[PDB]
């Protein structure tokens, strides 16, 4: 049902983490990646 | 408004044809499309093809819910039909 | 040359293993949300389990 | 109809996560 | 283009656009 | 679920009706020596 | 057409008896 719009809200299925975040935060965590990483906070779907 | 009137006919035509024959969903949709007003078919031709495909796959997912949707005139396409 | 007739018995030892039976079509991790996990959503029905 | 069928490609998010060019079959004891 | 990242002489160091992440028991 | 009932002949039409008109003639003609009666199902509904 | 396959009991074929049926369950 339209991807069950609660899996999409909870990132069980839908847009990847590098995509639903505002471009500018993913850009931020991209630069300051060697120190103070933000990769492990946001989760992304892995639908089969 | 005009499109919804076509939807009501499709629900009844498919349901009636499955009543009299119980044919395959593809055959039921084919007989429904061939018994429409030419003005109605021509004006909303892109809509009908989209409507048939969603109804065919919705019956493909689960016919029990499909029967309820047909037997519910209050039924309206859920979003996601649109996009 | 004085060995006695014998019967072979086998076994195996497993630990820190925790047997798993994935809910995929082919028992294969093609994704976190398994293939059958989506089918159960579209079917939209209830099923017990024994 | 003449629709064109692409490949499914298990998805990591919206992107289909195709993969790189790894059609390599060189072992060559040397 | 927030360049507050280490340099490599010029051309700030690196970063892959796709790398924020997921893992589970599976 | 009617559509699955009709397809599997649990209900809807006996073998004398859904069979093609040609085949019914064949089965009736050769019933004395080569019988095709028991292959097909006839639905009975209360 | 297919009447030629039926035994003849005179000048007419031995056909009829629309019993092409099957109904066999424990009930």
């Amino acid at each position: 049902p339209s991807m069950m719009p609660q899996w999409a809200y909870m990132h069980i299925a839908g847009q990847d983490a590098s995509e639903y975040l505002s471009p500018g935060l993913v850009q931020f965590a991209r630069a300051t990646d060697t120190y103070f990483s933000l990769g492990n906070k946001f989760r992304n779907p892995t639908v089969a | 408004a005009e499109e919804e009137r076509i939807l009501r006919y499709v629900q009844q035509s498919v349901g009636l044809f499955l009543m009299q024959e119980g044919a395959t969903p593809s055959a039921a949709l084919d007989m429904t499309a061939r018994n429409m007003e030419p003005s109605m078919y021509a004006a909303n031709r892109p809509f009908i093809n989209k409507l048939m495909d969603y109804l065919h796959r919705a019956a493909a997912m689960n016919t029990d819910y499909f029967t309820n949707a047909i037997l519910n005139p209050h039924w309206l396409p859920p979003p996601g039909f649109y996009t | 040359q004085t060995a006695v007739p014998s019967v072979t018995q086998k076994k195996f030892l497993c630990d820190r293993v925790m047997w798993r039976i994935p809910f995929s079509s082919n028992f294969m991790s093609m994704g976190a949300l398994t293939d059958l996990g989506q089918n159960m959503l579209y079917a939209n029905s209830a099923h017990a389990l024994d | 109809e003449d629709i064109n069928f692409a490949s499914l490609a298990p998805r990591h998010g919206t992107r289909p996560f195709m993969g790189t060019w790894n059609e390599i079959g060189t072992s060559q004891l040397n």
